[PDB]
RNA sequence: UGCUGUUGCUGUUAAAGGGUUCGUAGUUGAACUGUGGGCUGUGCAGG
RNA sequence: AGUGUGGAGAUCGAAGAUGAUUAGAAACCAUUGUAGUCCACACUGCAAACGAUGACACCCAUGAAUUGGGGAUACUUAGUAUCUUUACGGGAAUAUCCUCAGCACGCACGCGAAAGCUUUGAGGUUACAGUCUCAGGGGGGAGUACG
RNA sequence: GAUUGAAAAUCC
RNA sequence: CACCAUGUUCA
């Protein structure tokens, strides 16, 4: 998996911190501003299903005010959002 | 800020030589004025002849007479 | 006796949350020390009073003296917490200091200096922590060198659970509140530094409150 | 004036990484800068970078993944034998487990691990981790 | 959601306002024009930011006036901007 | 977030929704521009007011609707409004969707003071104005609460995760946006159907003087 | 106020006093030269 | 010591100019720079209403249609004189920054 | 100096909330009700409470007062405000026609849904 | 004793940027001669 | 400010004079007044000569201004008016949108013992290396003594 | 001696 | 805007 390992092969890390999906930074246990946003998936019809997609954003991005831009970028990358309107 | 050149060793040597004299301990150790003014002449102990006995008043806030000898 | 006032405390009391790592992963603020008391096994948590000193405020009639107390809590295995609290009496300040130290617990990453033989002994990388003017730099050390640190940072490192470390300190280290805070912050940065071991993406997981929202509602 | 193109480029990359930008523009560019960027790319600390030709000292656009913490240049380029690798690692690197020191050896520009493998010393260019 | 800017491929709007030396690759801001003398219609090639006074070969007549940029052509003359390349 | 994994065009904006937005002037700004909100502005009118891109507004609206619908316990979503024009809108939105709400002054310490009682821990916060509801956003910045805001052209996007560009000043526009959000959330849940128009009226969402 | 603790005379007047001191000393040495 | 004001009490930045010719204070005559001096342009009615109406009733030219003359003068005060005469007062640390660009 | 202390004001407000149809505009009848509905060790406080309750009732007749919530009146106001119009305001505006500017017209032309039906340029 | 600082000091207010320009030693100094190909096997290679 | 040699000498005015005020009061305050102040030429080189912040280079968030010179009226491109107008007049100023250089303002990080600084760094530094240069090393003695 | 919390001072 | 000086030593 992911983490720091021994030569014996057992995982040594106490835990694996979450990584921000916009800037790829470890989310510390003390920042208290990092969020976890779950966007519900939608079926062919308008009704949602059980599965959801999760986004993690570091607290410093929200403090800076770039969380909205980061979420737009991440959603467009995942294909949740439409980047531009179709041709008429 | 300082010089960071690859061939600036002379400048750094001169800078350190100039600035070492501002250290009071270094200057005192490397200058003979302190040893000339030292009554012991650089010795740990010195032998003398007791000229007289006196009492020196202690400075404030203390108040006492300290027994000293002029030698 | 303890009736929780937070969703995290309710989950801990109901035993839905088992380890402090679940709280640390989602960065939830711990607002009840009973959460830490429950999650840490009995006898593992150790407390000690680092420092107690009086602070005075001048007043029209003399001056008022309060006592500021620092407490270090830790299970000697990758967990450290420091609390500082002021009280009118030494005992009250000490008790509030234990409460704050339990509230302010954080994880500590422990790694290796050379080859990875056995359990980790040192920090994975050089980390500096600054509070006020005091800055404490911790450098990884080979096995068996011990904690080369001042007496105050040494006990914080012992409670954090590191065995070998080199320590340098700058600033007015005689200011022990700032020294303790600097050591705590330096230990905190260890899980914030990114390492090629942690490059791989991890699958997202549900927040405990999200998962047990229906249980918390009832 | 500008004395070290490589130092300027590495400082620009480090500042962009600290600010969290997705990509950065480096001006001007040189062979040493390109080789340093290629070493970092090979070890995975950067990704796609593109050299734009100007009929002058060209420019570079580097895409940054959040894996790079700090990169910088050692000035002056101190000469380092095969026995000084441990001293340089313990001086400028955060750990003996990760991080690289980039040297310009007579066999090209390479990291200290590769230089030790090929048994060659050289002048220290910089570092990244 | 909007398009995120690319540093290697700037958009038309972003690159149009840039200073000529602040663009991704520098280029001239000037051009050449084919200008007909209003006296005998002889056609000469003049430069947009011409600081000299351009005389027609035949009319020996001023065809432009120097300014602080983009020299001003004489009244009654036709001009066509020649292709860059 | 009009894009679906299957590629269906169900969530795309339609002619009726565009007509509602144009009728209630949800696309009108306040002639003051903000750097964070610049991407959401299509252009500037002759009167000086900014004109908001309706496609981007709909994208952010559907994204917010999906985020709200992903919440299994609706009471975990808190809808806030302190400008006296969104109070009725958030109250009706709470009735329909099922969330909680708080109108008027936001008492400091609601999200952080765990002793004072009247202390809630929502999972998602929804605000009508980032500037007016600055206290709720600041408190959510301390307890890990994502923020969905209804933001105008001059909106400080600090600690705002999902900003919906809209006219959060007019009574009609605030009611329209909250009605659209409630309709989308209900359609995503499956309570109502998208073939038949919603029976509820936006006049109820509109704010009325009690006297 | 406008100035921290001098711990002595005003520095300008002290400098003037020292200047007069030097003037007098130089005159005395010119006398005995 | 502690920089009380970021402009150091005068409307002259660091790299703007070197010297500004001083002017005499309106009250005491102290020479102070034109940017530092507290400047107020006053338009004072030459007679207060009670006496102005009395003069207007006796004046064949002054009345409702034709107004009385005024007194226009630019007064630049030293800091001490301005504070003493209360045209300008000490302000809290927070309120020290607020400035007015017109005669309110 | 005849200000009603916070104890008097809180007691009078609680009295008004608990008994509203049982109160009046005079002081003496209100005080007579107060003696039965309140238990206190003093009579000066009872007189002050009755006076401020009379003041509160006089204010309430003219309009709602801050700090007092009457359930029946609040429910009546909510029911009155919850009255739904026959036809929606959006429907009326759409039927009458929607006017848009040049810039608003531009993106409507640029949209994938095209120009809506009942929209015209001003 | 990173209180001499090459590693590794400090100079708005604690000690400490020269009033300003020119200027020799001295120190420092922008790019550019430069992707070798092919073949067969072999890699969660990848697009 | 002072010096030298010529001028000049209105005003203000070190020194001085006189009047007050005071326990005293050739201090503040009044009324004067010499040198000065002004100029030419020659010295001096001692300012809180300050931004108490060396120079050159790079990167660096936001909104509203201002001075000068131009230009326009992960998308293949996105308007715009006003006023004067028989000779420095194919003019002048305005509006909008750019650009380059300058003085700045409230400002994102970051930094700092704090005060504060912030594309104008005091930022990009124990994760300590772009270049050059000047100063400092507890407080006095003392910027004195001597040369 | 007095004085003071001790001194000084004063008186004695 | 008359004048408006000073408080022995430790504690
Ligand atoms: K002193
Ligand atoms: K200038
Ligand atoms: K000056
Ligand atoms: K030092
Ligand atoms: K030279
Ligand atoms: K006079
Ligand atoms: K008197
Ligand atoms: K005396
Ligand atoms: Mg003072
Ligand atoms: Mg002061
Ligand atoms: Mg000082
Ligand atoms: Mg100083
Ligand atoms: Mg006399
Ligand atoms: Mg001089
Ligand atoms: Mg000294
Ligand atoms: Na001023
Ligand atoms: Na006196
Ligand atoms: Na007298
Ligand atoms: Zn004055």
């Amino acid at each position: 998996t992911i983490g720091m390992f021994n030569e014996e092969g057992e995982n040594v890390d106490l835990y694996i911190p979450r990584k921000c999906h916009a800037t790829t930074t470890l989310i510390e246990a003390h920042d208290h501003a990092a969020v976890q946003i779950s966007i519900a998936n939608v079926g062919p019809n308008g009704v949602i299903n059980g599965t959801t997609t999760t986004l993690c954003i570091a607290g410093y991005l929200r403090s800076q005010g770039e969380s909205d831009h980061a979420i737009n970028h991440i959603t467009i990358d995942r294909g949740i959002m439409r980047i531009k309107t179709g041709k008429p | 800020t300082k010089t960071n050149g690859q061939n600036a060793a002379r400048k750094l040597v001169r800078l350190r030589c100039r600035n070492r004299w501002a250290d009071k301990g270094w200057k005192r150790a490397h200058t003979f004025s302190a040893r000339k003014a030292n009554p012991f002449g650089g010795s740990s102990h010195a032998k003398g002849i007791v000229l007289e006995k006196i009492g020196v008043g202690a400075k404030q806030p203390n108040s006492a007479i300290r027994k000293c000898v002029r030698v | 006796e303890w009736v929780p006032c937070t969703k995290l405390g309710r989950l801990v009391k109901a035993q839905k949350v088992t380890s402090l790592e679940e709280i640390f992963l989602f960065s939830m603020p711990i607002k009840e020390h009973q959460i830490v008391d429950t999650l840490i096994a009995e006898g593992q948590l150790h407390d000690e009073m680092m420092k107690i000193y009086p602070v005075q405020k001048a007043t029209s009639a003399g001056q008022r003296t309060r006592f500021k107390a620092f407490n270090v809590v830790g299970d000697c295995d990758g967990h450290i917490g420091i609390g500082a609290r002021v009280g009118k009496e030494v005992s009250l300040a000490i008790r509030a200091s234990m409460i704050a130290a339990k509230l302010n617990i954080v994880p500590v990453r422990r790694g290796y200096w050379g080859n990875k033989i056995g359990e980790p002994h040192t920090i994975p990388m050089k980390v500096t922590g600054k509070c006020g003017s005091v800055a404490v730099r911790l450098v990884p050390a080979p096995r068996g060198t011990g904690i080369v640190a001042a007496p105050v940072p040494k006990k914080i490192l012992e409670f954090a659970g590191v065995e070998d470390v080199y320590t340098s300190s700058r600033g007015k280290t005689r200011t022990h509140g700032n020294l303790i805070m600097a050591t705590f912050y330096a230990l905190r940065k260890t899980y914030g530094f990114l390492t090629p071991d942690l490059w791989a993406d991890t699958e997202p997981s549900r927040d405990p409150t999200d998962e047990h929202a229906e249980l918390l509602a009832e | 004036t500008m004395m070290s193109v490589l130092a300027n480029a590495l400082r620009t990359i480090a500042s962009a990484e600290r600010r969290g930008k997705r990509q950065v523009l480096i001006r001007p560019s040189s062979k040493v800068v390109v080789k340093f960027l290629q070493v970092m790319q090979k070890h995975g600390y950067i990704g796609e970078f593109e050299i734009i030709d100007d009929h002058r000292a060209g420019k570079i656009v580097v895409n940054l993944n959040g894996r790079l913490n700090k990169c910088g240049a050692i000035c002056p380029r101190f000469d380092c034998a095969t026995t000084d690798y441990e001293k340089w690692m313990k001086n400028i690197l955060p750990s003996r487990q990760f991080g690289f020191v980039v040297l310009t050896t007579s066999l090209g520009i390479m990291d200290h691990e590769e230089a030790r493998s090929r048994n060659t010393g050289g002048k220290v260019l910089g570092f990244f981790y | 959601g909007f398009f995120d800017a690319d540093l290697s491929y700037p958009t038309v709007r972003t690159e149009r306002m840039k200073h000529k030396r602040r663009r991704l690759v520098q280029g001239p801001n000037s051009y050449f024009m084919d200008v007909s003398c209003p006296r005998c219609r002889q056609v000469t090639v003049v430069y947009s930011h011409a600081t000299t006074s351009v005389e027609c070969k035949g009319c020996s007549k001023k065809l432009c006036r120097p300014t602080g940029g983009k020299a001003l052509l004489v009244e009654g003359c036709g001009y066509r901007r020649k292709p860059d390349h | 977030m009009s894009a679906v994994e299957s590629g269906s065009k169900v969530l795309r904006m339609k002619e009726s929704d565009a007509q509602k937005l144009l009728a209630m002037r949800c696309h009108i700004g306040t002639r003051n521009q903000s750097s964070a909100m610049k991407k959401y502005i299509y252009g500037r009118t002759a009167e000086g007011s900014h004109i908001i891109d309706v496609h981007m507004m709909w994208e952010k609206l559907i994204l917010a609707a999906r985020v709200i619908a992903a919440v299994e316990n609706p009471k975990d979503v808190c809808v806030c409004s302190s400008r006296l024009y969104g109070t009725r809108a958030i109250y009706k939105f709470s009735q329909h969707v099922g969330t909680s709400f708080h109108g008027g002054r936001f008492i400091p310490g609601t999200f952080t003071n765990q002793i004072q009682k009247k202390f809630v821990q929502p999972r998602v916060l929804v605000v009508t104005d980032p500037r007016t509801d600055h206290q709720a956003i600041r408190e959510a910045s301390l307890v890990n609460i994502p923020v969905i805001a209804l933001c105008d052209t001059d909106a400080p996007l600090e600690y705002v995760d999902i900003a919906i560009p809209c006219n959060n000043r007019g009574i009609k526009s605030i009611g329209m946006m909250y009605w659209l959000l409630a309709r989308e959330v209900l359609r995503l849940r499956g309570t109502i159907v998208r073939s038949v128009p919603w029976e509820e009226k936006v006049d109820l969402f509109f704010y009325r003087d009690p006297n | 106020g406008t100035v921290s603790r001098p711990r002595g005379m005003r520095p300008k007047w002290h400098k003037k006093r020292i200047k007069r001191l030097k003037l007098r000393r130089r005159r005395m040495r010119q006398r005995s030269k | 010591m502690t920089t009380k004001r970021r402009n150091h009490g005068r409307s002259k930045p660091a790299h703007s100019r070197g010297r500004v010719k001083p002017i005499h204070c309106f009250n005491c005559g102290r020479l102070t720079p034109k940017d530092k001096a507290v400047g107020r342009f006053v338009v004072r009615r030459m007679l207060d209403a009670a006496s102005a109406r009395d003069v207007a009733e006796a004046s064949p030219v002054y009345g409702a249609n034709f107004p009385m003359p005024r007194l226009y003068m630019k007064q630049r005060f030293c800091i001490a004189c301005a504070i003493h005469s209360r045209t300008v007062r000490a302000r809290p640390v927070g309120n020290r920054k607020i400035r007015y660009t017109k005669k309110v | 100096g005849k200000i009603r202390t916070k104890t008097v004001k809180r007691a009078s407000r609680q009295v008004v909330e608990k008994y509203y149809s049982k109160l009046n505009f005079d002081f003496y009848q209100n005080k007579r009700v107060i003696m039965d509905v309140t238990i206190a060790e003093s009579k000066k406080l009872k007189n002050k409470i009755a006076g401020y309750t009379t003041h509160i009732m006089k204010r309430l007749a003219r309009g709602p007062v801050r700090g007092i919530s009457l359930k029946l009146q609040e429910e009546e106001r909510e029911r009155r405000m919850d009255h739904a119009p026959a036809t929606s305001d959006v429907d009326k505006v759409i039927q009458s026609g929607v006017s848009v500017d040049k810039k608003t017209m531009q993106m409507l032309q640029r949209l994938e849904i095209g120009v809506p039906r009942r929209v015209k340029r001003a």
